RNA sequence: AUUCCGUUAACGAACGAGACCUCAGCCUGCUAACUAGCUAUGCGGAGGUAUCCCUUCGCGGCCAGCUUCUUAGAGGGACUACGGCCUUUUAGGCCGCGGAAGUUUGAGGCAAUAACAGGUCUGUGAUGCCCUUAGAUGUUCUGGGCCGCACGCGCGCUACACUGAUGUAUUCAACGAGUUUAUAGCCUUGGCCGACAGGCCCGGGUAAUCUUUGAAAUUUCAUCGUGAUGGGGAUAGAUCAUUGCAAUUGUUGGUCUUCAACGAGGAAUUCCUAGUAAGCGCGAGUCAUCAGCUCGCGUUGACUACGUCCCUGCCCUUUGUACACACCG
């Protein structure tokens, strides 16, 4: 009865993101889990140039904006039941929780 | 090897055209109109004539082959994709034209297309360009 | 042609400051200074060969 | 100005003027030879095998786009 | 065939074939130069 | 003597090479106590402070120097490759020193003085005046380099035979020179506006 | 010693020679006739130019054993001239390469990959080493 | 217990790595010898640290580099510093600290490069022109 | 118009074929990432979406 | 730096500057990595004396170890800290050891008051007024045009060659982007067919999991040999493929053939101070198909200067004015 859980967290909020990943650490480290991560992927940065103006006047400037998606890996090795208990544990917007089997 | 034989011609003629007898062979059979790099070597190479020789060095037999070579490309099995008039209008047939039959088809092709009142035909009569390039700031000559 | 080496540096010199106006003292004579003005990055130190030593340097500007 | 009439096959007389005093050039290029002799660079190069051949001349240092050659013995 | 403005005629000959309509009703007047106007050149 | 186990290219010795020129001494770094290297490829940081490329080796120099015009720019390999087979022609030709021929090359390329521009407004007026030391290196390794391009420029001549021959009668005073004829041209040009 | 411990371009010339003296090899008929690649402009200079290819690719093979066609048309790529337009890359040609693999796997240097391209046989590491031994 | 030591060179984004531990004297990069490491122009700049020192202090370890990234001339001056920055800490670690110094110093008071990464990196290029600093060029009629 | 007539051209590709999912604009319409908005309707939107401007 | 030290009928303040935030540069220190790697071991292939030993490759160990290499969070680190000189015992400046870093460490983002009759009504279901509103200035369909060529101008691409062209061999990046699964749509690996262009069949990837085992310049060996020449690739003919409902006024892409000016460019004029200029290529935006453009990325990598107000302008002070639409008065 016991399986690699896979738990992948999505969120643009750093802060948030690494708040969320302590907490369920900690609590698979209360119930004697063993505890696989958090494995940060690079970062991905969704790039957008556009031009400033709304028209063609003027010197060519361009506003360079980015959104930021940071992704981490946790994994467990412990039942359904008890990684659905832990994940059951109140998580604030933006983050993203996906559970899955390998 | 390294001297010059006194069987050595400065200026060879073929097909009414001058080959300098100084250059590699295969640099000097370009000189005639409708053949180019790639042909002369498939040329030589189907001649078997050595590529290291001058257009001087050899002799008029090995001259004749090439020619021979070069008039009958289908007989010593020169793939139709590599030859300057495929699919001909009239005669349908696959073959290389050089000197003066080159100038001789492209002058068939203009007045055909001039006749008929083609647009590529017009464009060619009033000496414009026919490829749709602009000609508002390019191609200023006259 | 003589050989001379640079006491201090005045400073640049010139419209747009080409030049730099230095004080040499000969090599030969250690006891006789002259104003020259020089091109190119130079520094207390440099030693200059000076095709003719009568001239007196003046500011350009 | 007027262009340089390089032969691209030696002649009697210049062959024998390479075998004669290319030997004793302190310094052996295709470049020289083509500049001495007045021959084109396929030549001097095919002139500077021939030497080297027959054990005239030495390798300095060989390089693709740069051939050092001289003589054998001073 | 229509050129965008008239039907220009044509009668199909046997050397016209595997060739569009299109080329045989030019779409444009053949340009003929007057002399410049104001602002060609000074610039 | 100063004895260095470096030698450039594995091939020649910074022993018995001197500088003989003390205007210009404290400017050349073609000595086995002056930090000798193996190569002329270092990649450092010399343009940091202000006369810092003097301690750029002379042989380094001439290598950047080679790499002008668009087409040149970058190509600091066969830059080398130029200046190893320049400096090969030199000894087999010489006898000498390749690193001493340079040295002398420099030495009697470098112009010791000038004419600058002086007065605005239209005006064409020149006052002679001298040359610091570090600007008579740069010049010279500049005339030298523009000789050779210039010699290999449309000629069967290779740029390595035309660098070894341009150093070779720079490092006399010979006149066939295109540096040592520019250093006259330029010098009498100064006498002239004095 | 090891084809590692030797110079790539001797390497390949000794394996070409070793190659074209096996007798194994049945150049196509037109290897005489194409170039290597759309972006050249002539064929090969050297009538063993399809030795010696078949020589490198074996080497390549060698070194990894996981390459197929389009990885050896990317290989043997490279810039292609555009005229009055700038200059970009582009892959060589495939048939080439195709005929090479069948030919060397045919000889038995080289056998399909489980997962995909063409792996060294022990055959060939064995050959490639002593062609790379004899070198010296 | 292994008696290993690993060390990193860089250059622009050329990463090389040197595993530098006890054996009779070999050098190989990517399982070549450092002998055919190519340009064969750039074989001085990777052998400084061997010229410098001799080989008979290289006679005592083995050492495998395994590079990556960057180009030609990067890799190379990489593969030169982690030969040195390697030789040192082994030295260190299992030589006598006098030795370490020792070969320290000779390699410092040659080239510092040898042992301090560059930390020059390409500059990001800025709209209006081509590179970060060229500008387009400017037309006023 | 007839049915068979009447907006029967395809609009399967082209700027015609796509629109500003705020304005309807077909002009300067920035696909990336499926946005699908016009170059103004996204700088003016950007906050929202969540763009922030570092560099 | 209206940044500070100070002088002082000024004292206290508020914006701008700086601080700030993002990226890059150092950490063998912390945390953690089967979607990243290293080490040694076990097995197997090859080579060398062929058992044992050495070299190099391929595969497994979620109970082999580890985080140097890769990733990303928290932190540390530089503060001119220290030494010598100059400067008012100040604010500060130059040089120097050490240090990853001593120009504000480098590059950016943000950015005051007051203004322009500068641009945009053709971004907006933003908008006043005016015009039109059914034979429409609304909307849609067909076709054409926006590209039309005696001519002038701007930003650019390709070159004039041997520091080179061509043909082999050789092998080093980074920023990024990718599907509706329908037989299948986006990135495409592998196999087969074909000279190429392309076609067919198994499949992987909604992604550090697959494309990605992922460039050129460059390096090396040969041919060419100063000849508008194997430089240059404009123009043009024939013909074959792909996208698209449609390719003609060539959409684009292949094969052969034709082989123009151009031999380094007048007056004038642009950008640029270090991983910068320049060369080289790559990703994205546009995109059914088209990049010589723009936005970014890396690769090789310089010369010169580190000074001035001569030109062109900018900031402050003094001074003159018959200017205030402000000297284009
Ligand atoms: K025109
Ligand atoms: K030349
Ligand atoms: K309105
Ligand atoms: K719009
Ligand atoms: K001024
Ligand atoms: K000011
Ligand atoms: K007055
Ligand atoms: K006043
Ligand atoms: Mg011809
Ligand atoms: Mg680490
Ligand atoms: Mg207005
Ligand atoms: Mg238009
Ligand atoms: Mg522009
Ligand atoms: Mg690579
Ligand atoms: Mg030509
Ligand atoms: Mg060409
Ligand atoms: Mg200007
Ligand atoms: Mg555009
Ligand atoms: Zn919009």
């Amino acid at each position: 009865q016991i399986h690699k859980i896979r738990i992948t967290l999505s969120s643009k909020n750093v802060k948030n993101l690494e708040k969320v990943c302590a907490d369920l650490v900690r609590g698979a480290k209360d119930k004697r889990l063993r505890v696989k991560g958090p494995v940060r992927m690079p970062t991905k940065v969704l790039n957008i140039t556009t031009r400033k103006s709304p028209c063609g006047e003027g010197t060519n400037t361009w506003d360079r904006f980015e959104l930021r998606v940071h992704k981490r890996v946790i994994d467990l090795f412990s039942s359904a039941d008890v990684v659905k208990q832990i994940t059951s544990i109140t998580i604030e917007p933006g983050v993203e929780v996906e559970v899955t089997i390998a | 090897s390294l001297v010059a034989n006194e069987e050595f011609q400065h200026i060879l003629r073929v097909q009414n055209t001058n080959v300098d007898g100084k250059q590699k062979i295969m640099f000097a059979m370009t000189s005639i109109k409708g053949i180019g790099r790639r042909f002369a070597n498939i040329a030589c190479k189907k001649a078997d004539i050595d590529m290291n020789k001058r257009a001087g060095e050899l002799s008029a037999a090995e001259l004749d082959s090439l020619m021979v070579v070069v008039a009958n490309p289908r007989q010593f099995k020169i793939p139709d994709w590599f030859l300057n008039r495929q699919k001909d209008y009239k005669d349908g047939k696959f073959s290389q034209v050089t000197s003066n039959a080159l100038d001789m088809k492209l002058r068939d092709d203009l007045e055909r297309l001039k006749k008929i009142r083609n647009h590529r035909g017009l464009r060619h009569y009033w000496g414009l360009r026919v490829r749709g390039q602009h000609t508002k700031t390019t191609g200023r000559r006259g | 042609t003589k050989h001379a080496i640079v006491v201090k540096v005045m400073g640049r010199t010139g419209s747009r400051g080409q030049v730099t106006q230095v004080r040499v003292k000969f090599l030969d004579d250690q006891n006789r200074f002259i104003m020259r003005n020089v091109k190119g990055p130079v520094r207390e130190g440099d030693v200059l060969t000076l095709l003719e030593s009568e001239r007196e340097a003046r500011r350009l500007r | 100005k007027e262009k340089v009439n390089n032969m691209v096959l030696f002649d009697k007389a210049t062959y024998d003027k390479l075998l004669s005093e290319a030997p004793k050039y302190k310094l052996i290029t295709p470049s020289v030879l083509s500049d001495r002799l007045r021959i084109s660079g396929s030549l001097a190069r095919k002139a500077i095998r021939d030497l080297m051949a027959r054990g005239s001349i030495r390798m300095v240092s060989a390089h693709a786009s740069q051939q050092i050659y001289t003589r054998a013995t001073n | 065939i229509y050129n965008g403005k008239t039907f220009n005629q044509i009668e199909v000959k046997p050397e016209m074939i595997s060739h569009y309509l299109a080329e045989f009703s030019i779409s444009y007047k053949p340009v003929k130069h007057g002399r410049p106007g104001i602002g060609a050149t000074h610039s | 003597k100063v004895h260095s186990d470096v030698m450039l290219f594995n091939r020649w010795t910074y022993d018995d090479v001197q500088i003989n020129d003390i205007s210009v001494e404290d400017y050349i770094t073609a000595t086995a106590s002056k930090h000798p290297v193996y190569m002329p490829h270092t990649a450092g940081r010399y343009q940091a402070k202000r006369f810092r490329k003097a301690q750029c080796p002379i042989v380094e120099r001439l290598t950047n120097s080679l790499m002008m015009h668009g087409r040149n720019n970058g190509k600091k390999l066969m830059a080398v490759r130029i200046i190893k087979h320049a400096m090969e022609i030199i000894h087999l030709l010489t006898d000498q020193n390749p690193i001493q021929v340079i040295v002398d090359a420099v030495i009697n390329s470098g112009p010791r003085e000038d004419a600058t521009r002086i007065g605005s407004a239209g005006v064409v007026r020149r006052q002679a005046v001298d040359i610091s030391p570090l600007r008579r290196v740069n010049q010279a390794i500049y005339l030298l380099t523009t000789g050779a391009r210039e010699s290999a420029f449309r000629n069967i001549k290779t740029i390595a035979e035309c660098l070894a021959d341009e150093l070779i009668n720079a490092a006399k005073g010979s006149s066939n020179s295109y540096a040592i004829k520019k250093k006259d041209e330029i010098e009498r040009v100064a006498k002239a506006n004095r | 010693r090891t084809v590692k411990d030797v110079s790539p371009h001797e390497f390949v010339k000794a394996y070409a020679a070793h190659l074209k003296r096996s007798g194994k090899m049945e150049l196509p008929e037109w290897t005489d006739i194409v170039k290597t690649g759309k972006l050249k402009e002539l064929a090969p200079y050297d009538p063993d130019w399809y030795y010696i290819r078949a020589a490198s690719m074996a080497r390549k093979i060698y070194l990894r054993g996981g390459l197929g066609v389009g990885g050896f048309r990317r290989i043997y790529g490279g810039n292609q001239r555009n005229g009055s337009r700038p200059r970009h890359f582009c892959k060589s040609s495939g048939s080439v390469a195709r005929n090479i693999l069948q030919q060397l796997q045919n000889m038995n240097i080289v056998d399909f990959d489980p997962k995909g391209g063409r792996r060294i046989t022990s055959n060939g590491q064995r050959d490639l080493d002593q062609v790379a031994g004899r070198i010296a | 217990a292994v008696e290993s030591v690993q060390c990193f060179g860089r250059k622009k984004t050329a990463v090389a790595v040197t595993h530098c531990k006890r054996g009779r004297g070999l050098i190989k990069i990517n399982g070549v010898p450092i002998e055919l490491v190519q340009p064969e122009i750039l074989r001085y700049k990777a052998f400084e640290p061997i010229l410098l020192l001799g080989r008979h202090r290289f006679a005592g370890v083995d050492m495998r580099i395994r590079v990556k990234g960057g180009g030609h001339t990067s890799q190379i001056y990489a593969i030169r510093q982690s030969i040195a920055k390697a030789l040192v800490a082994f030295y260190q670690k299992y030589v006598d600290e006098q030795q370490k110094k020792e070969i320290k110093d000779i390699l410092v008071r040659y080239d510092r490069t040898l042992l301090v990464a560059d930390p020059r990196r390409c500059e990001p290029k800025k709209f209006g022109g081509r590179g970060a600093r060229a500008r387009f060029q400017k037309s006023y009629r | 118009g007839h049915s068979n007539i009447w907006n029967a051209h395809p609009k399967n590709y082209g700027p015609g074929s796509r629109t500003c999912r705020v304005c309807g604009n077909p002009h300067a319409i920035i696909r990336k990432y499926g946005l699908m908005c016009c170059r103004q309707c996204f700088r003016s939107n950007a906050k929202e979406i969540g763009f922030i401007k570092y560099r």
